[PDB]
């Protein structure tokens, strides 16, 4: 539990014994590049594989640094080997634009997801058996986009189109999102593809298709080099009615993520000066994501100043996550800021200090944000606080699996179902993609309640933990089996709990059990 | 030598016996846990009520 | 055709217009307006209440007399109130909450310029004194029986409206007639000026006045409370006499609901006052 | 292994050490809140009632 | 005449309304508001009231703005959707009493019965009660000057009787009940010093300003009185109060016998089950 005052510098003084040695190796140096992120420790590196002239070696290296442990270190090393070479030549410029492409890992991706697909007719069929016109519609369809991530199979919602277009409202824009989440990585298929659905007359009825569009490509362009943002602002540029500022704010912000740049930020704030609450929700989203580690002087003092002078609530759950997210990395920074906002006289500027201090202190850095937490959890009188307290402390403490559940337990059954409920989502983050049982054991209490609250995050969490496990190693009967009875069971249960069940369900099926996630 | 198995040996053993201060602290955990549930199953009792 | 997910602002104007106007929610058929502003679809927020004078035909259209509800508008705007009408409210007492034909009809009068037209029935006659949990109504059109009854996003809340689950009203007359999710919002004045005044209304007015006077009654008046309490403490050892027969033969089960603990910790935390009150009289000694 | 025990352990140390101030947070509130609750489920009992057998 | 006041929070919550229709104009000054309440009975109880426009001038004091139509008009609805309730008097939020208030008063003594004046401030940082009923009365001077209207202070008591108390602690879910015992006695115990510390500190700072800076006649009279009141105590010897002391700490030693005795009764079925349950639990378990 190091205070990054002293590892920074025993690493980089570490690092100079394996390049004085008869080979250099590659564990130290991406253990120390994910952790000290300093521009001199690589100026070196990035260098020496010319004089090395080995190309076998460098692919490695350049695809876990290019493929993670940096987003603006990573957008500086582009330019900083954009610079070295010609402005071996013939060997190094394809060298050096072949390595920062990162588009070959989405077509390998892409090509063994399309595949290793698996589909199965009675989780379609039983959805379609358990399917509402009006809660669960949306469950559906993100079911679907759930087990049809990256495969690109729009041949199951080709089967007919009065099931989706048969009510005018918010299920479209979900069910052109789950599109959008169904293929991904298209550079001509996604547009065209877009633009094939109605060529005719270029005026859509409903406008959620055009924002399913803006959204969903901002889903597909996620973090991609041949963004279309330049031709995304002069899309935006057009006047609409909260389809365009709101999807097309979301995926703007989305595929700029990362980039700082000053523009979305302008066009971003004379987004927000409307007063409006969607677009300011959509406003704040776009903001958290595109601020990743710029940290504006006058941003945070904006948005706070702008948050008490507005009635509205989605408005500031929004600058609420606006302001969360754009505070990474600055543990010896944010602690007059957080504790400063903490005693807050909003409700939800003060869920925003805990959703802000949790990215800020990840990696189980400090524990002092954790009295507060829990102090907060337990002392205040606002479940806000209450369920939205426990992650970050989930946040905090994702590295060790097996501390959460003996710390949590005493919230698996807490006095109101919000505490309930909210650490429900913190066993569903923290044990999420391992193995730990002490959650499991405990999942059984979580499952039968009068509240369907503890029993939506009860299935969430059940549903976080089942994937990428095998039943010989550990018996899972007893959680698949009341997992299962839940969509036939919906007839008597909470119109809810059947959404939560099924949106449970669809966590297991997605991507046929190719995919899974990492924390 | 004779450090690590007996210099740090008594510093294990040492380390032993803040184990066991972290057994008092681990079972008074345990037992006021388990108080803290009796009182949250009353509290949520008469809640039921 | 489009619906969002609408919600009710309740300050506390609100609440205490119709704390005051459930005083005087006599049996007779009562009458009232609900105003505020409308800042976008999914939001409505009140702020003016006020009460109308009763009538014997009671609720009814006939009773809203325009040059009087204009009148008193139009005094309204002419003072720091530019707020329109948003709605108007009521109270049923006795045959529950639920809303008549008569009252169907004034709401499908009254929603003509409103779209939103929020309903408020406060009962507080049955109510015990415990909750003061309302409820807001509203008005479905007679063309959506075809599709779906209410598409209404965000359906967390809808565990919140879950509260009211009556089964007799709320499904019991549920078809044509739905209900809306109410939250509150108090600002720092409303919690600091309302938090100490009720803090200074369980308080004292210079605060060291009634100190003294339980000081000194503990000589006097607690004596007794204090004998009293020794005679219940030995009215139950007479009894913990016999409990080591008991707890000396069976060990197993327990019959006697009575616990004998929790009242003794309760006598000596009223006989802790003594113990508390007399630093107090050390410090009034003392200066 | 054998030596890094010691400040491997020093983590769940303080994990536990944490916990202290917590328990007592606890502990000191639900009882509030149990006191809050008793006496709302107390004062529902009003003297004004009607008698039956 | 009158002894005590009972104002109910639904007034000064109006107030807060007083403070939230400003619309952001950069006036705020003392709003004066119609206070109204029942006179037939001794005590006065306030159940509701109302405001009118009321606009005053920067420089001269003496102006002020009233209006009988509003008030008629307001009043005359108010005791027609309600009759139990009449006019008593005003109040204004302004913290300093000024000079016009005679002239203010006077139209509704004149038009109105005897009116009462409330004395609130602005800010709701002061600790002390915010209400201050000051009836206006002409009282007799010693001295010998004129007879003028004399603000004299009535008791004041913040209650609700049936529905307001159910609605106050229903928004408030912060705010404890009386609940006898260790916090709600130990919390008084600890803050009563600074609660009469903020008032005496506040108060004999600028008295003693006034005793040596102050002229137009304070009416020194009653200073006779206060330090002759505060030379009433003058540090008693505590020789006749031992046997005082005796009888307390008396009472303090059957608070001993009753704590050491009753806990050691709660310590019987602790010391059993500790036992007769860890054993057999254990003598079982395998
Ligand atoms: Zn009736």
């Amino acid at each position: 539990m190091q205070n990054k005052q002293f590892r920074n510098k025993v690493l980089r003084v570490l690092v100079k014994i394996y390049m004085n040695l008869e080979k250099p190796d590659f564990i130290n140096v991406c253990q120390c590049l994910i952790f000290l992120d300093d521009p001199q420790a690589v100026s070196d590196i990035l260098e020496k594989l010319v004089k090395e002239d080995n190309l076998l070696m460098a692919y490695q290296i350049c695809f876990d640094l290019y493929e993670s442990a940096s987003q603006q270190f990573l957008s500086s090393v582009i330019q900083n080997l954009r610079t070295v070479g010609t402005p071996e030549p013939k060997d190094q410029t394809l060298k050096m634009i072949k390595i920062l492409s990162g588009e070959m890992a989405i077509e390998l991706h892409l090509q063994f997801l399309i595949r290793n697909n698996n589909t199965d007719l009675m989780i379609l069929k039983n959805t379609k058996d358990a399917v509402r016109n009006s809660v669960c519609h949306t469950a559906t369809v993100i079911a679907n986009s759930f087990m049809h991530c990256g495969t690109t199979s729009d041949q199951f919602l080709r089967d007919n189109l009065e099931w989706l277009a048969r009510a005018t409202n918010w299920a479209k824009f979900t069910a052109t999102a789950s599109l959008g989440v169904i293929h991904k990585g298209h550079e001509k298929e996604a547009l065209q593809l877009m633009a094939t659905y109605l060529p005719k007359d270029t005026s859509p009825g409903s406008a959620y298709q055009e924002g399913g569009g803006l959204y969903a490509l901002g889903l597909i362009h996620a973090n991609h080099g041949g963004d279309i943002i330049d031709y995304l602002l002069n899309q935006l540029k057009n006047a609409s009615n909260d389809i365009v500022r709101h999807g097309g704010s979301l995926g703007l912000g989305l595929a700029a993520m990362g980039t700082a740049r000053q523009d979305v930020y302008d066009l971003l704030k004379t987004n927000l000066y409307q007063d409006d609450a969607v677009t300011g929700e959509a406003a704040g989203l776009a903001l958290g994501l595109v601020m990743l580690g710029s940290k504006n002087a006058q941003a945070i003092e904006d948005m706070v100043g702008y948050a008490q002078e507005t009635q509205h609530e989605k408005i500031l759950r929004g600058l609420a996550v606006g302001i969360a997210l754009v505070m990474y990395g600055r543990m010896e920074e944010a602690d007059a800021l957080i504790e400063s906002l903490c005693r807050d006289k909003d409700p939800i500027l003060r869920r925003s200090g805990m959703y802000t201090v949790a990215m800020a202190y990840c990696g189980s850095g400090n524990n002092k944000a954790i009295r507060r937490l829990l102090h907060v959890a337990v002392s205040d009188v606002n479940d806000d606080v209450r369920r939205a307290a426990v992650e970050s402390l989930g946040f905090i403490l994702f590295r060790t699996p097996e501390q959460c559940p003996s710390v949590v337990s005493l919230l698996s059954e807490s006095y109101n179902p919000h505490v309930r409920y909210g650490a429900a989502m913190a066993l569903g983050i923290c044990c999420a993609g391992t193995g730990n049982k002490e959650a499991i054991n405990l999942l059984e209490p979580m499952t039968n309640d009068p509240v369907n609250y503890v029993r939506q995050g009860a299935l969430i969490a059940s549903a976080l933990i089942m994937i990428q496990q095998t039943e010989i190693t550990c018996p899972k009967v007893n959680q698949f089996r009341q997992l299962y009875s839940k969509v036939i069971n919906d007839k008597h249960d909470d119109v809810m709990a059947k959404f939560g069940a099924i949106l449970a369900q669809g966590i297991l099926d997605a991507g046929g059990h190719n995919v899974t996630i990492s924390l | 030598l004779e450090e690590g198995k007996a210099g740090s040996g008594l510093r294990q053993y040492y380390l032993s016996k803040i184990e066991e201060l972290q057994l008092i602290v681990n079972d008074k955990s345990q037992n006021l846990r388990r108080l803290q549930a009796q009182r949250n199953e009353l509290n949520a009792k008469v809640r039921l009520l | 055709a489009v619906d969002t997910a609408e919600q009710v602002y309740i300050s506390s104007l609100a609440l205490l217009k119709m704390l005051k106007h459930g005083r005087a929610g006599v049996p007779m058929e009562v009458m009232g307006l609900m105003l505020g502003e409308f800042v976008d679809d999914y939001t409505v927020r009140v702020i003016d209440v006020f009460a109308m004078p009763q009538s014997g035909t009671g609720v009814s259209v006939e009773a809203v007399d325009p040059v009087f509800q204009a009148k008193m508008l139009d005094m309204l705007k002419q003072t720091g109130r530019p707020e329109m009408v948003v709605g108007w409210y009521h109270s049923h007492p006795g045959f529950g909450c639920w809303l008549s034909g008569v009252d169907i009809n004034t709401q499908q009068s009254f929603e003509a310029l409103s779209e939103r037209a929020v309903a408020v029935v406060v009962d507080p006659i049955q109510s015990v004194k415990g909750k003061v949990v309302i409820d807001a109504f509203r008005l479905i059109n007679a063309n959506m029986m075809v599709l779906g009854h209410e598409p209404r996003q965000t359906t967390s809340n809808l565990g919140h409206l879950n509260k009211p689950s009556i089964q007799a009203l709320i499904h019991g007359l549920n078809r044509h007639y739905y209900s809306i999710t109410i939250n509150y919002r108090k600002n720092e004045l409303e919690q600091k000026m309302l938090l100490n005044l009720h803090k200074k209304s369980w308080m004292e007015g210079l605060t060291l006045q009634d100190y003294s006077e339980h000081c000194k009654h503990n000589e006097s008046v607690v004596k007794e409370m204090l004998e009293l309490a020794k005679n219940y403490n030995k009215a139950v050892e007479e009894e913990d006499k016999m409990t080591p027969e008991q707890l000396a033969i069976k060990n197993v089960g327990k019959q006697d609901p009575k616990r004998h603990l929790e009242e003794h910790v309760d006598v000596l935390m009223t006989s802790n006052i003594v113990q508390c009150l007399a630093a107090m009289l050390d410090t009034v000694v003392f200066k | 292994d054998l030596y890094s025990r010691y400040k491997k352990l020093q983590q769940e140390l303080e994990f536990l050490e944490v916990q202290e101030e917590y328990i007592k947070d606890e502990q000191k509130n639900l009882k509030k809140e149990f006191l809050h609750a008793q006496e709302e489920v107390k004062r529902i009992q009003s003297i004004p009632l009607v008698i039956g057998q | 005449a009158v002894q005590k006041v009972v104002v109910h929070p639904l007034v000064l919550l109006s107030v807060v309304d007083h403070f939230n229709r400003i619309g952001k104009v950069g006036n705020q000054k003392r709003v004066v508001g119609v206070l109204l309440g029942s006179w037939q009975k001794k005590v006065l109880d306030v159940s509701n009231s109302f405001a009118v426009p009321f606009d005053e001038d920067d420089k001269d004091d003496s102006v002020w703005f009233l209006d009988h139509d509003y008030l008629e008009n307001m009043y005359g609805m108010f005791k027609k959707v309600n009759a139990r309730e009449r006019i008593v008097g005003w109040y204004h939020t302004g913290p300093k009493l000024h000079k016009n208030d005679i002239a203010i008063n006077e139209l509704m003594k004149r038009y109105c019965p005897n009116s009462v004046l409330v004395i609130i401030d602005v800010k709701p940082k002061d600790l002390g009660l915010p209400t201050e009923a000051y009836i206006s009365v002409e009282e007799v001077h010693d001295d010998g000057t004129p007879t003028s209207k004399t603000f004299e202070h009535v008791t004041s008591e913040i209650g609700a009787e049936e529905a307001e108390e159910v609605g106050v602690e229903h928004l408030l879910r912060d705010i404890k009940d009386t609940t006898v015992g260790t916090l709600s006695q130990r919390i008084t115990n600890q803050v009563h010093g600074l609660k009469g510390l903020n008032s005496k500190l506040l108060d004999i700072r600028s008295y003693l300003e006034k005793v040596a800076t102050g002229k137009l006649p304070i009416n020194h009279q009653i200073i006779y009185q206060l330090q002759d009141v505060f030379n009433l105590l003058p540090d008693v010897s505590l020789q006749e109060f031992v046997k005082a002391f005796y009888l307390k700490t008396n009472d303090q030693m059957v608070v001993v016998y009753l704590a050491s005795l009753i806990r050691s009764v709660v310590a019987l079925h602790n010391l059993i089950n500790n036992k007769i349950a860890n054993r057999d639990a254990e003598k079982k378990e395998g």
